[PDB]
């Protein structure tokens, strides 16, 4: 090309068929932090974290930046927008989630407690029984069950939803 | 060891004996006085209106004897038939019974926009009731209906309950606002 | 101490004896009693008040006798009683499940709804339009499964306003 | 006017000036960086619901692209909307109210389907709280009382918007003392 736009990027990455690969680290302590926390390993950056870092303006995907880069990553790897928005929100709060084993979930650990977050979206109904069974399964794995409801405009609301035999 | 009599009329049982009406309300907060919306303790004349669900429960517990207006006996199984034949009352009965058997007082959730208001000892005694919404596990909801429940409980405790019932069995989801 | 005694016909209630003449004359004056015939809901109300005897039956036992005897809805009865307590003088309306009363020169039409008896939203809209097109304010009285009554005005319009 | 990208069941407007514009001019969309902005002071992006996106596209205000850059037509957004039972219903009410000059926002904070304003949030004293129904929906009568409860602290008044076959009518409901 002419000139590559690197200024204002803390790292640069490429999108490949199944992942984001970090090609340049312009701020060493930035990438070392992503490595320390577990999201970056040998150039491979977790998909949701790559989308998040792009949304912050710290990760450049080639010459694509900001939320435009975030979208490239979400669309490119087939991430759910609402799961990404909850993920970003949790990261903004200082939490460090991972993709959970159960479909549609994020898990993060805070204060020696593990939280399992089920991401629900307006316009996509679910069975009350499925909510009970999911909550039971989370509790059975020693996770606090949190539901994150994203409305049709992107407003996020969190509740703890605990399955029990008797009110208490 | 309270005993009361009632007349089945519409989908309700009316207890017109004042002393029986007062007893039922005093000893467990059953029923609704028709002359006073929220009594002070026992000071009302009645009659006490029992819901069909309450009447089935009390009959089955041996506390209440129900007659038709013609004076014939309405058995527990006749009340059960009435309750089971109404999809809403059938569902509510199963939760109603489970909470009462567990020692809660269970009242209408009308004023709170819910199916039940559930107390450990009674209205005006608990700081706040548990606000309980009834579901079958087969019911589908939009996720924003969980937020609607939260809005309803926001002034109360933001800590509400979904009672989930099928096959006579009940379990509960205790839901509260959360800040990650 | 009943002020009058009545009996149950197949289709109405007939006052057979007025113990307090003044009482019956007043029921006639306000229109509920005519030629011996007392309107069913008013008979139930007067019984519930302890004022009308049905044979030797008194009070709510007598009210229940009227309601069951004539196949009245208990909830419509309770709503009628409540309106009477407030000082209104309703009659049974033309549309099923309704009462109608006039106050301050305006006519109110009350649709009585009960917990455990669903309706279609379209039915509520159609009822409200019909009341409005008869120049009645449309009021809905919802009676919950314990007998708690709540009233709302419910007005059908093509645009919010 | 504005350009957005379709992603999930939403459209994101990432250009800051377009994002501030759509929000400032009629209160469309939801900024992702702040919940209740003071006027236009947010960075965005602006998330548009699918219903808003269809409305704006059909009014000729919004051009929608997919992430790969290919155009998304009004008929495509219409298909997405009509294929979701909730969004189909809501869209018909949404459109009717916007066409009649109202601002229409999510009713999430009020426990309803819509919060409807004559000028906008923080400007009207209180929104109309609007519950969406088909006339074929069956409800228990106490559901009306539940709606009364939701509106008890805002204004004791509330609206059912009743829609079928694209048409809408409304029931204006308020607490009454006989
Ligand atoms: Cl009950
Ligand atoms: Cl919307």
């Amino acid at each position: 090309k002419g000139e590559g736009e690197v200024a204002g990027c803390k790292a640069a990455a490429r999108l490949g068929v199944e992942g984001v690969f970090v090609e340049e680290c312009f701020d060493g302590s930035y990438c070392r932090n992503l490595e320390r926390i577990g999201y970056l390993r040998k150039g491979r950056l977790e998909p949701l974290e790559a989308a998040y870092q792009a949304s912050r303006g710290m990760l450049c995907m080639g010459e694509t930046r900001g939320w435009a880069a975030a979208v490239e990553v979400i669309a490119g790897l087939g991430l759910s927008l609402d799961t990404a928005l909850v993920y970003f929100d949790l990261r903004r709060k200082g939490r460090k989630p991972l993709v959970g084993v159960r479909r549609g979930t994020l898990v993060y650990e805070h204060g020696g407690r593990v939280y399992e977050v089920l991401v629900l979206s307006e316009g996509y109904p679910l069975k009350i029984g499925s909510l009970v069974e999911w909550s039971r399964g989370a509790s059975m794995d020693n996770h606090s069950p949190i539901v994150a409801i994203v409305d049709r405009t992107g407003l996020i609301t969190y509740y703890e939803a605990r399955a029990v035999r008797s009110i208490q | 060891p309270i005993k009361a009599s009632g007349v089945l009329i519409g989908d309700s049982v009316l207890v017109t004996d004042v002393e029986q009406a007062r007893s039922l309300y005093s000893c467990g907060y059953y029923g609704q006085p028709l002359d006073v919306e929220k009594p002070r303790g026992a000071d009302f004349e009645g009659p006490l209106r029992l819901s069909l669900i309450e009447s089935l429960y009390l009959a089955e517990k041996g506390v209440l004897e129900v007659a038709k207006p013609d004076g014939s006996s309405v058995g527990v199984e006749d009340l059960r038939t009435a309750v089971r034949g109404n999809p809403r009352f059938s569902m509510l009965y199963n939760i109603y019974r489970d909470l009462r058997e567990r020692g809660f007082v269970v009242r209408s959730g009308l004023k709170f926009g819910s199916d039940f208001a559930v107390y450990r000892l009674g209205p005006g005694i608990d700081a706040a009731p548990f606000i309980v919404h009834a579901y079958s596990p087969e019911d589908n909801i939009d996720p924003v209906e969980i937020v609607r429940a939260g809005r309803l409980s926001h002034s109360v405790r933001k800590k509400f309950v979904f009672a989930v019932t099928r096959g006579g069995d009940v379990s509960y989801l205790m839901i509260d606002w959360f800040r990650p």
